[PDB]
C-alpha cells in the first residue's frame, strides 16, 4: 500500500476534529455555538431538539452539535454522543440554583463508558455579570479537578463579548490535535 | 432494485434442527 | 344479522341495495341520512345507527356509506366482517371505490351481492372464487368453495414458481409532550405474493422465540411477537400443537402471518420540537431530528410533519438537511427528506408571522408525526429460517422475501 | 473457499485474543440469502476448522463461540444457531446434526471449563438428538 | 437570475422607506404629519381612528400612519405596528402631566419584540413656547439614552413654525438608508 495521497492531503491540512454542544438550558450553549460559527450574539428560540453546525478553524472543521438543557432533551444527549469525538459543556455561573443541576448533568455525561475518549470542555458561560464565578470557582464547584482520565479545561467566555472563545478553541485543538 | 429492501432468497427449513 | 345491506352515496342516495331477509322496509334508508346528520351535528353519530326497532349499521366507505340495516339482535361483529369482505371484493373487482363504478357494474354487482350472502348469512367470500363464477365481461360454481381448500385453487399452472415475500415492519411510537414514549408497539407483517404452479403447502419457519425455546435453541436473536395471527390458509391446529405454520399458499398476494408485540428499544428517529411562538408577533420552529437507527440503514422519504399555526402566514424555513414545504391545506410544515441515513442530525429553524387579530377559538395541539421508512432494516431482529414449499408433482421453488421498515403510529405529542 | 480461508486466521486470532472466561439496529445485506447451516455444511465447516486449527482444543467461551458464529454468518450466511452445545453437566454435543465440533470438560455447569473438541462420530451419530429427543422435535 | 432591472430602478431612485405617527393626544402628531405631507398647520378633529398618508422626500416615499393618543386608540397602535418599518414619536414638552404618560407609552411601544427593528424617532412637539423642554431635557426625562439596541434621536420641532422637520426627516433617512 501507498500513503502518498494521505501525506499530500495532510501537508496542506486534512485533520478536521469534532466538538459537542451540551449544557443546561439558557447557559449560552446556542449563543456560544453561534459565536463560534458566525461570531454574533443572536437570540434564538429554545432548543426543543438539537442544532447541527460546523465551524472551521486552524484548518480543522470542528463541527458542533447543539444539545438543549431541557428535561425532555436532557436524556437525548446520549443520541448525539454516538459518532462524536468532542464535547463542550457550557456552565451557568449566574444560575446558582441551576449550577448544581449543570454539575449533575456533566457528571452523568462523564460517568458513561461510551463517553470516555472525549476530553472535558467546560465553558464558563454568562461571564459578563459580577455574579459569574471565575475559572477556578466554577471548576471547583463542578469538581472538574476530580475527573480522572479526562482532560477537562475551565474557560470563562461571555456570550455578549465573545472573549475567551478563541482560547477555548485553541485549548480544544491542542487537546485533540497533537501535531506541529 | 426496489425500494423498501431488496428481495432475498429464502430457505426451505431449519437445517440445523434436523 | 342485517336485514338488507345497501351502498349509499355522499348525498344520501343509495347507489345499490339488496335485501336479504325482507324483514326491514327499504324506505328506512331515507331516514338514515337525517339520523346521521343529526348525530354529526350533536356528536352522537356512530357507525351502527338505530331507527326505532331496526338498527342501520353503516360503514364509511371511499365515496358511499355501506349501510347494512338490521332488525333483530344480529351479530354486529358478523355484520362488520361481512361488510369488510364485501368492500374487499369490490376493491378487487373494481379498482375504484366511488359512484363511477357503482353505477357502471350494476349487472355484475347485483349478481355478486346475490351470490355473496343469502337470508343474511354470507356464503361466498373469496375474491378469486367469486371472480371464477361471476364476471362482468355463467358456468357452474367452482369445486374449491365446496371443497375444504377454499384458499388455494387447484390446477393453477405457471411457467416459473416464484413467490415474493414482504417483511413489513410498522414502527409506532406514542411520545407524549413530556418527552417520554407511552405507546411503543411494533406490528410485524409477513405478506407473500406466491405465484407458482399447483397448490403447494407452505411450511413457514422463522426465528421465533417460542420455537427456539421449544427446540432448545433459545440463545440467539429470536422475535417474540406478543400477538401472532395466521392467515386463512394457515392451519391453526399445527400452530397450537407445535407452532408448525403449515398451510396452502394462496394464488397471489396474501398475508400469511402478522406479528404484533410491544417495542422496548429506542425510537428509530428522535424528533425534538421547539415552539418559539410570540404573542401575535411571530412563531419559532426549533425542530431537531436525530436518527436513532443504525447508520447502515437510511430512512428513505422521511417526512417529519411539524404542525404550524392555523393562522400563520409568511413562514420562513431555516433548515440544514431536507426540504421544508408548508401546505396551507394541511396547516403544518413537513420536514421532507429524500434520504435520511442513520445517525443523521437535521436541525430546522422556522420563522413566520401571525395576524394582529387573535383567533376566536382554540385550534388544539395535534401531535407531530414522521413518515420515516428505512427498507432493508429488521428492528425486531426476527429472521426467517425456511419456507417449506412442497408440491405433489414436485418442483424447485425460488421464493423471495424483502424486509421493509417504516413508521406507523410514530406521533410525538406537541408541547 | 478463498474468503473462508482468509477469514479463518482472523477469526482464530480474535478467538485466541478473547479470554476464555454500541451500534443499534439489525442491518441485512441486500440479496444475501439467510438460512440455517445444513448438516453437510456443518460437517464441512468442522473439517475446515480442524484442518486449519484453532477450533479443536480451544477453551470454550460464550464470546469465542459468538465470534465464530458471527464470522461463519458473514462468510456463508449460515445462521449462528447450529453451533450450539448439548446441555450439561459434562461434554456438550453439537446442537445441529452433522457438526464435527463439540464442547467437553477440561478440568455449577456455567463455572465448569469447556473446550471445543473434534467429534467425527457427531456428524454420523445424533448424540444430541438422542439425549434430547424433545429438543429435536 | 439577472438584477439588471433592479439596478436600473435603483440608479434613478427606488428606495421608499417607511415611517409611523405615534404619540400622546394633542402632541402635534397630526400637525407634524400634515407639515411633512403638505407643509401647513391645519386644525383637524381628534383622531378617533387613524390617519394614512405618504410623504416623498429625497426620492424616498416615507409613508406616515397617524395614530391617536386617546385611551381607546392607545392600545390600537399594535395594529398599525404590523407591516411598519419606521415609527415617529411626538412628545408634548408643554404637558408636564402628560409627559409621564407619553414616556410610558413610548416605553411600552419600545418594549415589544415585534417593534425592534424600528429606530426611535422622538420629536419634541410644542417647541414654540418657553415651557417646552430642549432636545436633551425631554430625552433625559423620557429615558431615550437608555433605549439599548434602538437608534433614538431627539429633535425639537414646532408645529406652528415647522422648523426641525427637515432635520428629523434627514436623520430618519440616514438611520434607515445606508447608501450614498
Ligand atoms: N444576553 C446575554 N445572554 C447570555 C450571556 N451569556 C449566556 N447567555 C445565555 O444564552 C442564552 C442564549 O439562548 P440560546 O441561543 O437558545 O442558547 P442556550 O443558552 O443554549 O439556550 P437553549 O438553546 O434553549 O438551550 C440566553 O438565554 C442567556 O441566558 C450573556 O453574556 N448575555
Ligand atoms: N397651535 C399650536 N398647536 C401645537 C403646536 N405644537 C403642537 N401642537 C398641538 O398639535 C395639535 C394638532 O392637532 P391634531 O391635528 O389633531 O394632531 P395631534 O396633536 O396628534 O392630535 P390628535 O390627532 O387628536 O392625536 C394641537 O391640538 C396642539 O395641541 C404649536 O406649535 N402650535
Ligand atoms: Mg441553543
Ligand atoms: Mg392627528
Amino acid at each position: 500500500g501507498n500513503i502518498f495521497a494521505n501525506l499530500f492531503k495532510g501537508l496542506f491540512g486534512k485533520k478536521e476534529m469534532r466538538i459537542l454542544m451540551v449544557g443546561l438550558d439558557a447557559a449560552g450553549k446556542t449563543t456560544i455555538l453561534y459565536k463560534l460559527k458566525l461570531g454574533e450574539i443572536v437570540t434564538t428560540i429554545p432548543t426543543i431538539g438539537f442544532n447541527v453546525e460546523t465551524v472551521e478553524y486552524k484548518n480543522i472543521s470542528f463541527t458542533v452539535w447543539d444539545v438543549g438543557g431541557q428535561d425532555k432533551i436532557r436524556p437525548l444527549w446520549r443520541h448525539y454522543f454516538q459518532n462524536t469525538q468532542g464535547l463542550i459543556f457550557v456552565v451557568d455561573s449566574n444560575d446558582r440554583e441551576r449550577v448544581n443541576e449543570a454539575r449533575e448533568e456533566l457528571m452523568r455525561m462523564l460517568a458513561e463508558d461510551e463517553l470516555r475518549d472525549a476530553v472535558l470542555l467546560v465553558f464558563a458561560n454568562k461571564q459578563d455579570l459580577p455574579n459569574a464565578m471565575n475559572a477556578a470557582e466554577i471548576t471547583d464547584k463542578l469538581g472538574l479537578h476530580s475527573l480522572r482520565h479526562r482532560n477537562w479545561y475551565i474557560q470563562a467566555t461571555c456570550a455578549t463579548s465573545g472573549d475567551g472563545l478563541y482560547e477555548g478553541l485553541d485549548w480544544l485543538s491542542n487537546q485533540l490535535r497533537n501535531q506541529k | 432494485d426496489r425500494k423498501g429492501g431488496s428481495y432475498s432468497q429464502a430457505a426451505g427449513s431449519d437445517s440445523a434442527q434436523s | 344479522s342485517a336485514s338488507a345491506v345497501y351502498v349509499l352515496d355522499l348525498k344520501g342516495k343509495v347507489l345499490i341495495c339488496r335485501n336479504y331477509r325482507g324483514d326491514v322496509d327499504m324506505s328506512e334508508v331515507e331516514h338514515f341520512m337525517p339520523i346521521l346528520m343529526e348525530k354529526e351535528e350533536e356528536g352522537m353519530l356512530s357507525p351502527i345507527l338505530a331507527h326505532g326497532g331496526v338498527r342501520f349499521m353503516w360503514i364509511k366507505h371511499n365515496n358511499l356509506y355501506l349501510v347494512a340495516t338490521s332488525k333483530k339482535n344480529a351479530c354486529v361483529s358478523l355484520v362488520f366482517s361481512f361488510l369488510y369482505k364485501v368492500v374487499q371484493v369490490f376493491s378487487e373487482y373494481f379498482k375504484e371505490l366511488e359512484e363511477e363504478s357503482i353505477r357502471d357494474n350494476f349487472v355484475i354487482i347485483y349478481e355478486l351481492l346475490d351470490e355473496l350472502m343469502d337470508f343474511g348469512y354470507p356464503q361466498t367470500t373469496d375474491s378469486k372464487i367469486l371472480q371464477e363464477y361471476i364476471t362482468q365481461e355463467a358456468p357452474r360454481p367452482p369445486a374449491t368453495v365446496t371443497n375444504a381448500v377454499s384458499w388455494r385453487s387447484e390446477g393453477i399452472k405457471y411457467r416459473k414458481n416464484e413467490v415474493f415475500l414482504d417483511v413489513i415492519e410498522a414502527v409506532n411510537l406514542l411520545v407524549s409532550a413530556n418527552g417520554n414514549v407511552l405507546r411503543s408497539e411494533i406490528v410485524g407483517s409477513i405478506k407473500m405474493r406466491v405465484f407458482l404452479s399447483g397448490m403447494p403447502e407452505l411450511r413457514l419457519g422463522l426465528n421465533d422465540k417460542v420455537l427456539f425455546d421449544n427446540t432448545g435453541r433459545g440463545k440467539s436473536k429470536s422475535v417474540e411477537l406478543e400477538d401472532v395471527k395466521f392467515h386463512q390458509c394457515v392451519r391453526l391446529s399445527r400452530f397450537e400443537n407445535d407452532r408448525t405454520i403449515s398451510f396452502i399458499p394462496p394464488d397471489g398476494e396474501f398475508e400469511l402471518m402478522s406479528y404484533r408485540l410491544n417495542t422496548h428499544v429506542k425510537p428509530l428517529i428522535w424528533i425534538e420540537s421547539v415552539i418559539e411562538k410570540h404573542s401575535h408577533s411571530r412563531i419559532e420552529y426549533m425542530v431537531k431530528a436525530k436518527s436513532q437507527f443504525k447508520r447502515r440503514s437510511t430512512a428513505n422519504n422521511v417526512e417529519i410533519h411539524i404542525p404550524v399555526p392555523n393562522d400563520a402566514d409568511s413562514p420562513k424555513f431555516k433548515t440544514t438537511v431536507g426540504s421544508v414545504k408548508w401546505v396551507p391545506e394541511n396547516s403544518e410544515i413537513v420536514w421532507s427528506v429524500k434520504s435520511f441515513p442513520g445517525g443523521k442530525e437535521y436541525l430546522m429553524r422556522a420563522h413566520f408571522g401571525l395576524p394582529s387579530v387573535e383567533a376566536e377559538d382554540k385550534e388544539g395541539k395535534p401531535p407531530i408525526s414522521v413518515k420515516f421508512e428505512i427498507p432493508y432494516f429488521t428492528t425486531s431482529g426476527i429472521q426467517v429460517r425456511y419456507l417449506k414449499i412442497i408440491e405433489k408433482s414436485g418442483y424447485q421453488a425460488l421464493p423471495w422475501v424483502r424486509y421493509i421498515t417504516q413508521n406507523g403510529d410514530y406521533q410525538l405529542r406537541t408541547q | 473457499s478463498k474468503s473462508s480461508v482468509i477469514g479463518w486466521p482472523a477469526v482464530r486470532e480474535r478467538m485466541r485474543r478473547a479470554e476464555p472466561a454500541e451500534e443499534v439496529g439489525f442491518p441485512v445485506t441486500p440479496q444475501v440469502p439467510l438460512r440455517p447451516m445444513t448438516y453437510k455444511a456443518a460437517v464441512d465447516l468442522s473439517h475446515f476448522l480442524k484442518e486449519k486449527g484453532g477450533l479443536e482444543g480451544l477453551i470454550h467461551s460464550q464470546r469465542r463461540q459468538d465470534i465464530l458464529d458471527l464470522w461463519i454468518y458473514h462468510t456463508q450466511g449460515y445462521f449462528p444457531d447450529w453451533q450450539n452445545y448439548t446441555p450439561g453437566p459434562g461434554v456438550r454435543y453439537p446442537l445441529t446434526f452433522g457438526w464435527c465440533y463439540k464442547l467437553v470438560p477440561v478440568e455449577d455447569p456455567e463455572r465448569e471449563v469447556l473446550e471445543w473438541r473434534f467429534d467425527s462420530r457427531l456428524a454420523f451419530h445424533h448424540v444430541a438428538r438422542e439425549l434430547h429427543p424433545e429438543y429435536f422435535k
